[PDB]
């Protein structure tokens, strides 16, 4: 399922904003 | 409510032209604990002595912010909190500087950030999730009417105050901007198509954010997601998104209007403006009069504990305010 990839994915933590 | 906001914006142009400056003194505060932490610096709750206040008082180092480019975005932050008033952001109470730091000093929200709640709980109900969905359109409103663009919504941005409402926190990347502007700046999820494709930009990109939030919100996930941001940014760009099944009608419909690459299309940007959104069949039931007067019920409300209570935040390394000898950066900040 959708849900099942977003919590095996590395990005449900706190995002942080864009550096460049 | 175009007189509302009339009123708003001569209030705002007062101190916008006039920035409120060196309004305390690191002293006149006890520091409690760490709430927060990023590349900006730390949200640390700290107690007002002569008056038992609490706040949160976000710190920057002034070396940090250099090397990281971010003085001209510094001094926008500073320059719009001070002069904004608005009951779902958090203007500068107090500001100063000393040697080495700078200081924000801000409303405390106690009840931790929406990300912490909606990762915890999966996903919010569409009328829980059009509560939180109806303050930001608010202040949204309010922004964009005083020329300012916002640039990083996100949960981890939305503060829970002790009543269950929202406060939008982090202007770190909010731009007082009549045209276009072109800085590549946000959060990779919430990126519109125009900024990842190195187009001048507008308020839009405040709107589509919008959209990614709802469905974030309704959904549990956001509608682009992957492992690494270029994966994100193909996504973005591409733009097909995919609704849950629980999706209302409207919902879908409403976030197809915010989520649209075309910006003659994008809800939020077109002749009748915010309105589009605000009369939108996803939102009939909301009155926009009670949640700005805060006379709704929020779905939500954290436990009562103290006005210094800090059990809806994570723990931190609590670190020195260290403050140097030798004042740094006092040309570059020198109208902070
Ligand atoms: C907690 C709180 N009450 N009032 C305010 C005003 C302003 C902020 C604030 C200021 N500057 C940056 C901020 O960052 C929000 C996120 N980008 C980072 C973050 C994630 N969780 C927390 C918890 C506490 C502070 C920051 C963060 C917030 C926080 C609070």
């Amino acid at each position: 399922t959708t849900y099942a990839d977003f919590i095996a994915s590395g990005r449900t933590g706190r995002r942080n904003a864009i550096h460049d | 409510v175009k007189e509302f906001l009339a009123k708003a914006k001569e209030d705002f142009l007062k101190k916008w032209e006039n920035p409120a400056q060196n309004t305390a003194h690191l002293d006149q505060f006890e520091r409690i604990k760490t709430l927060g932490t990023g590349s900006f610096g730390r949200v640390m709750l700290v107690k007002h002595m002569e008056t038992g206040n609490h706040y949160a008082m976000k710190i920057l180092d002034k070396q940090k912010v250099v090397k990281l480019k971010q003085i001209e975005h510094t001094l926008n932050e500073k320059r719009i909190l001070q002069a904004v008033n608005f009951p779902f952001l958090t203007k500068l109470e107090f500001s100063f500087k000393d040697n080495s730091n700078l200081y924000m000093v801000m409303e405390y929200a106690p009840g931790g950030e929406m990300f912490s709640h909606l990762r915890r709980i999966g996903r919010f109900s569409e009328p829980h999730a059009r509560f939180y969905a109806a303050q930001i359109v608010l202040t949204f409103e309010y922004l964009h009417s005083l020329d300012l663009i916002y640039r990083d919504l996100k949960p981890e941005n939305l503060m829970i105050d002790q009543q269950g409402y929202i406060k939008v926190t982090d202007f770190g990347f909010a731009k007082r901007v009549k045209g276009r502007t072109w800085t590549l700046c946000g959060t990779p999820e919430y990126l519109a198509p125009e900024i990842i494709l190195s187009k001048g930009y507008n308020k839009a990109v405040d709107w589509w954010a919008l959209g990614v939030l709802i469905y974030e919100m309704a959904a549990g996930y956001p509608p682009f997601f992957a492992d690494q941001p270029i994966q994100i940014y193909e996504k973005i760009v591409s733009g097909k998104v995919r609704f849950p099944s629980h999706f209302s009608s409207d919902l879908k419909d409403l976030l197809r209007n915010l989520l649209q690459v075309d910006l003659t299309k994008r809800f939020g940007n077109l002749k009748n403006g915010v309105n589009d959104i605000k009369n939108h069949k996803w939102f009939a039931t909301t009155d926009w009069i009670a949640i700005y007067q805060r006379k709704v019920e929020a779905p939500f409300i954290p436990k009562f504990k103290g006005p210094g209570d800090t059990s809806n935040f994570d723990d931190y390394e609590e670190e020195e305010i260290r403050v140097s000898i030798n004042e740094k950066c006092g040309k570059e900040f020198s109208e902070f």
